């Protein structure tokens, strides 16, 4: 069936293609070629597994087309999806609810990932009976499939359980510590086929085993998510809708101290991961500002670049930059190169993506789409050929020709000669 | 002390988002954010499979 | 649509099942090339295995992009949603531009979910609760097709007594939720007061118990919307918070994410549907540099849907950007990463064809010399000026006492109304007393 | 001692087969809030 | 059972069977989803 | 205008009030929300209250001079009983504009209800 995740510009990459040396293989987990870039890759992908050094940064830059944001996906993908990877555009944090360098703070944070490890005894049971003589004191009777047992109730307990209404036949936890009492389900007797149901009615099983039981409860969340959760009296809410606000420097270091606790105790412990900035150039000189200095923390992730501006002019400023980022910022990262691909390279990534599309070439219409994208982009070249596997679908054919690749061609026409078009009827478009 | 503005409308006109039963899935199955507060991790990991 | 819009005669891209384009067919005339690039997308959009690939439109204005774009979504059907948006609606005062994107997106991407509903309908003669609290709710509804007799769940029980139902009262209950509706009294109580206000509603006709299996189509943004902000609640929190004024907010990726998830379980139940949808952005040259860099992001995802962009400028200079320039208005890098389509202007005869269609569909009878001088009309300033001329000579023909189009009414609606060329004439050779 | 020069209640919106439920619902609703929040705006009484 | 009629239990054995693929049916679409924190997680994730 | 008599509840839950001035005395039923509004005031069996019905506005401006002697340390305010009569009703020109009653029915603060208080 068809899956709400598809074929997309990057569904065939599976990894960086390195071996336990690191060693590039010239076609491996979906990548081909950038054999350097690759390496560098997986130098930085060991560099954030070790998790010791914090807030290092590194830029892929590039031509367009020369695998950048291939290489970010296949370090997100050769790392784990236990280890945090937040990707984010440029243009993303220019936010309309808080400012750009509350946006970094919590895009930095939301990259730690803290692994949580909880372990809380409850009573666990189906309610028998309930007693109460006059809301002073009672007994509750819960019994399980080996067991039943009655309890004396307080003045507490006896509210909490008025308040949730909790009846005959209802299977509740009941947590040791905090006395919070929450209802899993009721049991089904011949007595209880309703017709209609309530939205939380649902019936489950007696349990079984013991009464009391140990729940032990392993989740990993980020420190922004604490951030969030101890920002306003019901913040789980913002972890929904998203309107955090700007979330005060005396939380966030009252949560970082509380975290670091837990760490020493062994309730918690720190995932660093990787925040990956996708065309890094559309940040303005104020973000840049903050990066040099967020990076500079203890609690800063592996912050991951991706460029394709040559000396260009930096937003918010009227200076020339090498990469559209001030020079103190590019000291403080690595810079990795990546090099336009050749003839055979362009096409082994056309029969990864033909292998991907399932679409089936024949080897002179790999050689013509090969020149095609040389010529004209590689990505011209991936479209056509899900373009020339849909014409040739279309004429009842199982592999697509020359022919159909001409076809699309004709069709569907890439930015030179739209452009020469263009110019050549150039009055008739508006505002030249 | 000025009386209240009486706006008048058609009564059709308040039943413009009200869909029957009949016409309408159960949105409650996509429901995660009622979750929360209510249900807990016991539940839908360890106990409900 | 009763009423005529822009685009009312477009019922199709006119193709054959070769997937060449007929000269004349479903409304559109000519661009022939254009509507053979359209057939083949939408070929693509309907093979649902691509996400995220991206089509320009690209030609002088009037030359029928959005024509174009509204045959592909009639040819498409009313299943697979098509979203309309305007390159200058992303400038939202309550979040910013990029979550404008995508929430569009979102709502592009759509979800099909069949699913059978119960629902008990009908008067009460019977409102008893059974006490053990209460163990269950026993309730009478009658119809004109008999009584029947329903144990309910004590907890609707609490809808009952919000909803003050009493007997004699015409309710429906969900059988799925246990939500209580007392939409009236019946009106056989109708005469138990001579005056009260109370809305009195007939007997329900069919069973108490109704069935209908229903087929409902929901996008991936009204998923989001709708675990944005909690629903209901007694807490005095969630009350208060109804009072707020609904703002639109900045919806997490986790949450997009947990919402892929639940589909996606729901997809693998066999309940649910994914239909990729197509979003439409016209005027994209309105978008600025902050629009396309994260536009570059979101067409690489493997959940994005088809995005047909459309532009007339030539090369202009780029909105967020100082001085640089691009050939429509669209980074050289974002013209990377699609497929264009050109359109190109229409000949003489191909003007008269539209003009045809324009007043056939408006149901106006133009003659010949009235259709050929309009055409000419057309040739000497615009289509669109020609077409926007046939109501307004019909109308003239209408108070004159005729039935159709003569070639005065059309040189008499020359004469009354201007296009653009001929008032810069006039503004030209009248700049001084003008406003500047 | 600032008192606003004219003073009214909400505008009212009124239909003449209304849905039967719109105002039992936002009476309960109404009832509930005043019942939870009145005792909280007794401070604010001399202000008033 | 001299006023047995097979028609009418056949009709209310089906209204039994219904019912109960009803019940199991709204059983499980009623506890499908899990929350993407649970409470456990946000209390211990609560400061005070 | 006058002091108070009896404030005897009427089961939401009505007032019944008595007032007596100098000129007479007259027995009054009241809204609930006029009997919210004394509550509020604090208003016991012998004080001197000022009620505007228009408005609802309900002002309790002392213990009554009579039982200005019955302690030494009260802590109360004490007014004369009132000499008039216990409805009146005065007529006064009143100046506002249009932007004034374009406020006033804009942002309704007029209804004395929890919905006013929370817009
Ligand atoms: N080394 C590679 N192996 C496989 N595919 C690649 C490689 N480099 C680029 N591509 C493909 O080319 C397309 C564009 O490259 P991408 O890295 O996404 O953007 P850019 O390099 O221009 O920033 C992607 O769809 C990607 O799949
Ligand atoms: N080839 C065509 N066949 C039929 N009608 C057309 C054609 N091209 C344009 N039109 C009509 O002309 C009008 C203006 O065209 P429009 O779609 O606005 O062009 P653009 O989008 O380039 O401005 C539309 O109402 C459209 O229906
Ligand atoms: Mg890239």
């Amino acid at each position: 069936v068809t899956r709400i995740e598809r074929i997309g510009a990057h569904s065939h990459i599976r990894g960086l293609g390195l071996d336990d040396a690191l060693e590039p293989r010239q076609a491996s987990q979906g990548m081909v070629g950038q054999l350097a870039a690759r390496r560098a890759a997986g130098v930085v992908l060991e560099m954030i597994r070790e998790g010791k050094i914090a807030g290092r940064a590194v830029l892929i830059a590039g031509q367009p087309g020369t695998g950048k944001t291939a290489i970010a996906m296949g370090m997100a993908q050769a790392l784990g999806p236990d280890t945090p990877f937040t990707a984010i555009a440029g243009s993303e944090i220019f936010s309309l609810e808080m400012s750009k360098t509350e946006a970094l703070t919590q895009a930095f944070r939301r990259s730690i990932g803290v692994r949580i490890k909880e372990e809380t005894e409850i009573i666990e049971g189906e309610v028998v009976e309930i007693q109460i003589d006059r809301s002073k004191v009672g007994k509750l009777t819960l019994k399980t499939t080996e067991m039943e047992t009655i309890y004396d109730l307080g003045t507490k307990m006896i509210e909490s359980l008025t308040k949730d209404k909790v009846q005959a036949g209802d299977v509740i936890t009941i947590d040791k510590a905090t006395g919070k009492i929450s209802k899993l389900g009721r049991s089904f007797t011949r007595a209880r086929d309703y017709d209609a149901m309530g939205s939380q009615t649902k019936f489950v099983q007696c349990p079984d085993g013991e009464l009391q039981k140990r729940k032990e409860v392993v989740h990993t969340v980020s420190l922004h998510e604490i951030d969030v959760i101890n920002s306003r009296t019901q913040g789980f809410l913002a972890l929904f809708s998203g309107d955090t606000g700007e979330i005060k420097s005396e939380v966030r270091e009252q949560i970082n101290a509380k975290v670091a606790e837990w760490r020493e105790e062994g309730k918690a412990e720190i995932i660093p991961g990787v925040l990956f900035i996708d065309e890094v150039h559309m940040l303005d000189i104020e973000s840049f500002s903050f990066l040099n200095r967020a990076l500079e923390s203890d609690m800063a992730p592996v912050l991951i670049m991706a460029t394709n501006r040559g000396i260009t002019r930096i937003r918010g400023t009227s200076y020339q930059s090498p990469h559209g980022i001030p020079i103190d910022l590019l000291d403080r990262l690595l810079i990795v190169s990546t090099t336009p691909y050749s003839e055979k390279d362009t096409k082994q990534i056309l029969r990864i993506r033909c292998e991907e599309e399932d679409v089936e070439m024949s080897e002179d219409a790999y050689t013509v789409l090969t020149r095609i994208g040389l010529e004209t982009s590689l990505r011209y070249a991936i479209q056509l050929i899900t373009a020339a596997s849909l014409v040739c679908r279309k004429r009842k054919g199982t592999e697509v020709q020359v022919d159909d690749i001409k076809r699309v061609y004709s069709l569907f026409l890439d930015e030179s000669r739209s452009t020469q078009y263009m110019k050549e009827y150039q009055d008739a478009f508006l505002f030249n | 002390i000025t009386p209240g503005i009486c706006f008048s409308t058609a009564s059709l006109v308040l039943r413009a988002t009200d869909v029957h039963p009949l016409q309408r899935i159960d949105m409650g199955r996509f429901d995660l954010i009622g979750l929360e507060g209510r249900v807990s991790r016991y539940e839908a990991d360890t106990f409900l499979p | 649509t009763q009423r005529i819009a822009s685009h009312s005669h477009v019922k199709g891209l006119g193709l054959d099942e070769s997937g060449l384009a007929k000269q004349a067919a479903s409304g559109l005339v000519g661009q022939e090339n254009a509507r053979e690039a359209c057939g083949v997308i939408v070929e693509l959009i309907k093979s649902k295995k691509m996400a995220g690939r991206a089509v320009l439109l690209a030609g002088p204005p009037g030359t029928g992009k959005t024509a174009l774009a509204l045959a592909i979504a009639q040819e498409l059907g009313s299943k697979v949603p098509f979203c309309p948006m305007v390159g200058s609606e992303v400038y939202s005062t309550e979040i910013k531009k990029t979550e404008v994107l995508m929430e569009n997106f979102r709502r592009a991407i759509g979800l099909r979910i069949k699913e059978t509903k119960e629902v008990y309908e009908g008067e009460v003669t019977e409102l008893t609760p059974c006490e053990t609290t209460i163990s269950h709710v026993i309730i009478g509804l009658k119809t004109a097709k008999g009584t029947k007799q329903l144990k309910l769940d004590p907890s609707i029980f609490e809808s009952l007594q919000k909803e003050r139902v009493e007997a004699g009262d015409v309710i429906y209950i969900e059988a799925n939720s246990g939500a209580v509706k007392r939409q009236g009294r019946c009106d056989t109580y109708a005469t138990e007061f001579d005056l009260e206000a109370e809305e009195y509603v007939p007997l329900p006709k069919g069973d108490v118990h109704k069935k209908k299996e229903i087929i409902q189509d929901v996008t991936l943004h009204d998923l989001d919307v709708a675990n944005a902000r909690p629903q209901g609640g007694q807490d005095i929190l969630s009350m208060m918070g109804q009072l707020m004024k609904p703002k639109k907010t900045e919806i997490t990726d986790k949450l997009r994410g947990e919402i892929n998830k639940v589909v996606n379980k729901y997809i693998d139940q066999g309940i649910a549907e994914l239909v990729p949808g197509v979003l439409f952005v016209d005027e994209v040259h309105m978008l600025d540099i902050e629009c396309f860099t994260y536009l570059h992001r979101a067409l690489e995802s493997s959940i994005a849907p088809i995005v047909i962009f459309a532009s007339n400028r030539g090369n202009c200079v780029i909105r967020g950007t100082e001085d640089i320039t691009s050939p429509h208005g669209i980074p050289l890098d974002l013209l990377d990463r699609v497929m264009i389509i050109r359109t190109m202007l229409y000949t003489p005869q191909e003007m008269k064809q539209i003009i045809k269609i324009r007043a056939q569909t408006e149901g106006i009878n133009i003659s010949e010399e009235a259709l050929n001088h309009l055409g000419e009309i057309g040739t000497k300033t615009t289509l669109r000026y020609s077409v926007q001329l046939l109501t307004p000579a019909n109308l003239l023909a209408k108070i004159n006492g005729k039935d159709s189009i003569e070639k005065e009414h059309v040189e008499e609606i020359s004469e009354l109304f201007y296009d653009a060329k001929s008032s810069a004439k006039i503004l030209a050779d009248q700049q001084d007393k003008y406003m500047k | 001692f600032v008192m606003p020069p004219v003073e009214a209640p909400p505008p009212s919106l009124h239909a003449c087969h209304p849905p039967p439920w719109l105002a039992p619902r936002q009476a309960a609703f109404q009832e509930q809030l005043a019942s939870e929040l009145w005792p909280r705006a007794r401070p604010l009484h001399r202000i008033v | 059972s001299p006023f047995y009629l097979d028609s009418l239990e056949e009709k209310r054995k089906r209204q039994r069977s219904e019912r109960l693929e009803r019940i199991f049916q709204l059983s499980e679409a009623h506890g499908a989803l899990a929350p993407v924190y649970g409470t456990e997680v946000l209390d211990f994730c609560t400061l005070p």
